[PDB]
Formats: C-alpha cells, structure tokens, sequence
C-alpha cells in the first residue's frame, strides 16, 4: 500500500510508507471471488486509511512528546531567572 | 553580618523556631495567642496579658487563650510579633533580628499582603537583613532526601496535599485545602454535648486536643467498625475525675476522608491527591503512587496510613506500585529540613536584604518570592 | 411530522432549546444537574430533589450542583434525558417526543458515542419520528446569513474555529478545543485562593461565573495592563459580601490565549483559529478574513475581539483584513439557526425517521451528517 506524500513549502515533508500485508482467499470462479478479492483490498485500504488517521493523533501527541515534549514536565513555565538563582534544584535533585 | 540563621517553622497548630545548624529547635510551643481571664488584685502573679509557653501551660484555664493562625490565616499580627518577641526574648532567642538571618515558613495560596505584612515585621519592627520565607513540604523534602514527592501536611487545621518533582511543585497540581483536626476536636466536643460536656475555653479545648493527640487512631474499617458496639474507655479527666471514649477516637476522624459528615463539599485528602496526581505525568504518577511523602503533626494515628492505604487501593488500580514513607520526627523533619536549606551558601541571593526591601517592599518581594 | 420542529440549541454553559420560526429558543436555562444536599424532614419539603430552574437558581445553597457537559461532551446521560423531560414537562414542552419534530444541534469533532447515545435516547426512551443531529456553527451561518465564515464559539468547556464555507466546511480545517470560562472562572477563584476565597460549591462558583459574565474583560496589553497594580473594584454577593476584583478579571482570560496558565496541551485558542483558518486555500483564507462569526457566551468581553485583533496582527501575514461579525444573541446564533433550518421543510430526507432508527440506528446520522 505505497504512499508518496510531498509537501514542501516552508518545511519539507515527504512522508512515504506502504503496507506489506498476504491474504489468502479461494479462488471458486471469477465474478464470485472477483469482488471478494477486491474486498479484501478495500478492507486493507480502508483499514489502513483508518490506522493513519488514528497514527496522525497518536503520533501528535505520543512521538511528538515523546522525541520533543509539548510543555515541561512540570508544564507550567520556564523562568530561567529563578532557575539560575540559587540553582533552582542541583543541591538535593 | 550573615550569623546563625534562625529556622522558623509556622505549623498550624504549633510554631516551631530555632536555629540552623542545629537538629531541634529549642524554642518551640504551640501556635496560639493567650490574654487572661480575671484580674488580678494582689501582686505574685505576671503580667503583660500576653503569656505563652510556660506560662499559658501554666495558666491554662486562668488565661483565655486564642489562636491567631487560623487555616493559615494569621490575624494577630501584632501580638505575632510579641510572640516572635517572646522567643527574641531572653527566654528563646537572647539576640536581635539584625543579628542573625531568620528562615521563616510559608504554605501556598497565602494572601501577599499578609506575606508583606510580616515582611514590614521583620524588616521594620524587627529588622532581620537575611529573611527568606518558603514553603514547608521542600523542607519535609529535604528531611526525607527524596526530590519527586507528593508531600501532605497534617496540622491542627491545615492540610495541603502538595505534589513537588525534583523540587519543583506543580502549581496547576498543587493542592491546597487547609483543614484538620481543629473541627474534628470541635466536633468531638459536640459528642460531648452529646454526652454533657462543654470545652468552650480554648483551654477547656485543649485538654480535648491532648486527648485527642492521645487516645485517637483510625479504624481502617470506616462503617464495620462505626456499626460494632464501642467499649467507651473511661479516660481520666486531669483533675482527677474520669470519662469514656467511645467511637469517638475513631469515629470523629472519619470526617477527615468524610468531610460530609460536617457537611462540606470536599472528597478526603486521598482523593485529593489522586486529583494531584491526574494532573501529572503518567509516568511520574507510579513514582508518586510509591512516593508518599507523609507530614505533619496530625499523622500520628493506629492505623492512620494504613486506613488511607485502603483509600488507595479503592483509588489506585492494580499493579500500581504503593510505599508509604513515613517520617517519625514530623514538625521538626521540615524544621531540620530548614536547617538544611539555610545551610545552604548560594541561599543568599533570593533572600529579600533589608536595603532590597527598602527598594520597592511589595514588587522587590513579588520578584524575589517569585 | 406535521407538528412544530423542536430546536435544540445544545450550549455547553448554557444549554438552550426552542422551535421553529421563532428568534428566541423558547425555553432557557443552562445545562447542569442540581442535585439535594439535606434530607426532608418537614411536611412541605419537596422531592425527587434534583431540581433543575428557579428551585435551582432559588435555591442554590441547598442543592449541589453539578455539570454533565464535560468538556461539551454529556456525562450524566439519563440525568440530561430527565433534564429534557423537564423540558418535555408543563414548564418547556407540555408535549411528547412522538409529537414535535425534534432538532439536535452539534460541535465539531464530537466522537460518535455520543451521538449514538443520544440516538439511543431519541428514538427509544423518547420516540421522535423526525428528528436529525445537525451542527451549530452551520447554524449561526443561517443566523448570519454568511456563506464562508469562520464560526467561533464560546461556551464553557468548548471552543471551536469552524472555517465554513456556504454552509459546507472543510471537515479537516476545523479545530476544537474543550476549554473556557469553567476552568477559567475557576483559575480566576484560584487567584483568589490566593487571596483567601476558595468558596467551592458550583453553585456558589455560579456567583463567580456571574462575575466571569459581569466583572470581566480581555486586556489588550498582557504584560502592561497585567503587571501593574490595579484597583481592586469590589462585588458584593447576594447579601452583599464585600469582595474586591482586581486584575484577576483579564489576568484570567489570558489562559484561553496562554494554556500555560494552567498547564494545557493547547497553544491559545487564537493560534488555534489561525492554523484553522491556515489550513485551507489563500484565497478562501481571504473569505474567511471577510467572514468571521462569534458564537456562544463568552464573546462577551471589553477587549475580547480587540485583543484577538492585536494577535492575528502580530501573528497573520499582512494585508489580512479581519472582519469580525459581533452579533449579541451569539449563544442563539446556532439556535436561530436551528430555527431556520427547522423551517426548512426540505429536512424530510435530511432527519432521519424512527423506522430510519430501526434499521440503521445511528449509522443513518453518520451517513447524513456533515
Ligand atoms: N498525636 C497527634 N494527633 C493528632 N494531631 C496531632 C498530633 N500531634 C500533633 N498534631 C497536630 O498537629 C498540630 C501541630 O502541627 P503543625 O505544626 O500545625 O503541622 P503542620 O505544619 O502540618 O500544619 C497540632 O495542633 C495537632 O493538631
Ligand atoms: N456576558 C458574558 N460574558 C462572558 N462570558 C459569558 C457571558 N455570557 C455567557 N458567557 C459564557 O458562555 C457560556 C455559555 O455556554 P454556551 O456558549 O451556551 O456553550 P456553547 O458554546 O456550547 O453554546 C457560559 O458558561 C459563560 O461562561
């Protein structure tokens, strides 16, 4: 299921993947299993479709936050002044 | 010249003060104001209307003593300093507030202008020059050495459920609802309306507390044990009569998890808490689930955290690591937890001087607080 | 059904409802549960106690009330089911479900449990035969008459830029945030935690809503207006309590613009309209810089729109003509437009029939919806 997405402006984005997946139907005559196997390509594709919109949340907050947090651990704000006064926490932390 | 720094802890129900260095504060004595009762015609008794320590022990029901910290909310202000006077006394203190640096305590949420106001105290009443004021769980922090804790105090009518991490408390997790056991004696006074008594003197009141701090636990079955018939262990008055307990020592703190029962929309310290941990870090919170920092004077109970182990584990889901980690030395760990940080050499930058106050006062503190 | 279509004007703070032709939802009153909080003893104390209206406004102290549009999403499902039968009562409706045509409206990105539920509720518990769940920023679109607009609402634990065009949005370029005035009033009580009021009850914090709806605004400058010291005006409660505002008024209004306010995984709402707007074509940007509709309640501030400006002029590109449409009745926006589409009689093939329930439940919503 290869994908070639190419966005570029202010910020490349070339996001490519696929889905390697083997059924195995049986092949009784051609009409009858025809849309069966078409069916099970539909289903991989919508199927999939799903997952990569389900990954553009999971990966929005759980990659995302995960390589680069969103907000500190403490999520509240950075003030570097206090932070450097005193040194905000290398005694006992 | 910066001397020995003074650790000043204001717990709720008692004050404790003494300096840094040192491993007890050896002027210690409850948090209360005590003004007479009757006057006094002939000489061989004190004077000054204002009697503390020995002297209200001493005095207890001739004196009609009050408390001015009340959940945090100190109203004496002035009588606050002859207290802190009383210990810059001869008696506690033999030396001046620009003599040695003061570590003073703190809670959060505390109104900035009282916060000041014992600032114009310390820096034109008294005028300490190395003043810095914080709060009381990084000192219990510093006790136990743990750094991501969720630390919970227990005073006599304070109790904030504190989560810090490294030693950086969330505010939007922060925790703040400041009441204790100061109603839950009043209530038991109740039961002894229930039962014919009145303790309406504050002293009256303080033979309930010691009592209290004295026969009282927590029956980890709340309703299992509150429905069993009690024994009403007679308990000798200290005149030398004697009364019955009953579920009292029991049942009258279960309003501590059951605030309902004094009909007030709140939901027991350790939900709370789990409130304090839902806005955290996931990860964090299995630290936290282990990292149970426990506090103050009220967590001296049978059975005390072991009831608030079973509010876990009604809270808590499996497979989640809990530890509690009691202290013993309790007011005096974030006392020795001060002595700790005033210990500390680069502690002398945020303290507010007495020139930084003469500066801007308010905004100088609001930046230097902050 | 040849009866008056019923218009659900679905407010998170406060929730609305109404009929067809008419400008005005026919019945108001929020959306929260109001609960008891004593038990009857005199002859004369009514019952079934969860009183929602002029017993609710009434009696605020005695009924502990509490909200089931969390996040804008229900949570006491057969609490707001009473809560329309209350509306279906001799108060709103006098009528039954099988009667009136019915009209639920929407926000975007709900999930579709809730939607299944609800159809769940209207066509079993109740038993509408024409009845659809639609939208609401499409419906202040009506109200507006415009066709490519931006729809902003501005509820309680809502917010949603819905760049629409003709009445047809971009499924994909609409954003949706849960949050405003709730946590927001509350954030402005925490300040005054600060200053010592933390008075709890929701229903007592709906005196503090009064004050979010009544004393406060949007400060265009963040730091200078916010930094300096105010005034402190006061508000008295309803005996009168004397009570101070100060900056808190706009200092809390900036966590819809800085979620770091209380920690949220958002980017300021007005950021968030931005990337809304920014996800479509420039020139349809351009539309949507010639349409921008308010919806909801808390469009209500001095400043609100102006300080909005201000970012979308520190933050859009140039020659980005905001037009911003301020209407008043912007809760009644998605109502009118209710009441527009609900005079629509072309809403045969758009509802979705009982028997249409029958043999597809939701999934015929889900197949109409947009
Ligand atoms: N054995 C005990 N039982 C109950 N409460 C106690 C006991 N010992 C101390 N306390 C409570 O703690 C109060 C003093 O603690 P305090 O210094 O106020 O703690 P905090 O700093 O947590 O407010 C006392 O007034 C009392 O109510
Ligand atoms: N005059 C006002 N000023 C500021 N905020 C208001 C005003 N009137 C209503 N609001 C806010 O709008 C909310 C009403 O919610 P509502 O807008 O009905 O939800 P929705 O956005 O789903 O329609 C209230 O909770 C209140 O906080």
């Amino acid at each position: 299921l290869k994908i070639q997405v190419h966005y570029y402006e202010d910020g490349n984005v070339q996001l490519v993947s696929h889905k390697d997946v083997q059924d195995s139907v049986t092949v009784s005559n051609e009409a009858q299993t025809a849309k069966e196997f078409i069916k099970i390509i539909e289903h991989a594709e919508n199927e999939y479709q799903t997952a990569i919109s389900e990954n553009y949340q999971t990966m929005s907050d759980t990659t995302f936050k995960a390589l680069r947090r969103q907000l500190p651990v403490t999520r509240t704000k950075i003030d570097w002044n206090k932070i450097l006064s005193y040194k905000i926490g290398k005694e006992m932390q | 010249i910066a001397n020995q720094p003074v650790v000043i802890d204001n717990g709720s129900g008692v004050i404790k003060a003494g300096f840094a260095g040192d491993q007890i504060p050896k002027y210690c004595f409850p948090n209360y104001v005590g003004r007479p009762k009757h006057v006094r015609v002939m000489a061989g008794a004190l004077e000054g209307d204002i009697f503390i320590g020995p002297k209200a022990e001493e005095h207890r029901g001739l004196l009609s003593i009050r408390y001015p910290m009340e959940h945090g909310i100190v109203k004496d202000w002035n009588d606050m300093e002859r207290i802190w006077q009383y210990v810059y006394s001869k008696d506690q203190l033999q030396t001046f507030s620009e003599e040695h640096p003061v570590l003073l305590t703190e809670a959060p949420l505390n109104p900035r202008k009282n916060r000041e106001r014992a600032a114009e105290v310390f820096f034109e009443t008294f005028n300490v020059p190395a003043l810095f004021i914080s709060m009381q769980a990084v000192l219990s922090l510093y006790a136990t050495g743990r750094t991501t804790g969720v630390v919970l105090d227990s005073g006599d009518g304070v109790t904030h459920a504190v989560p810090i991490y490294e030693g950086f408390a969330m505010p939007h997790s922060i925790m703040r609802i400041d009441i204790a056991g100061r109603d839950v004696s009043r209530f038991l006074r109740l039961y002894l309306r229930k039962e014919g008594y009145d303790f309406h003197s504050s002293s009256e009141f303080e033979i309930v507390k010691a009592i209290k701090e004295r026969a009282c636990y927590l029956s980890i079955n709340p309703q299992k044990d509150e429905t069993l018939e009690t024994e009403k262990a007679q308990y000798y008055l200290p005149d030398g009569s004697t009364i019955e307990i009953g579920p009292s020592r029991f049942r009258a703190p279960e309003l501590l998890f059951r605030p309902d029962l004094i009909g007030e929309e709140s939901e027991g310290i350790h939900e709370v808490l789990v409130f304090a941990i839902q806005k955290s870090d996931m990860d964090l919170r299995r630290t936290l689930f282990s990292n149970i920092v426990l506090s103050g004077g009220s967590t001296l109970f049978k059975g005390f955290g072991d009831r608030l182990l079973s509010e876990v584990k009604k809270l808590a889901p499996k497979d989640v690591k809990i530890r509690i980690s009691a202290p013993q030395e309790r007011l005096y760990s974030t006392w020795i937890g001060g002595s700790i940080l005033a210990s500390l050499d680069t502690f002398k930058k945020m303290w507010v001087s007495k020139k930084e106050y003469e500066e801007d006062g308010a905004r100088s503190i609001h930046r230097k607080t902050f």
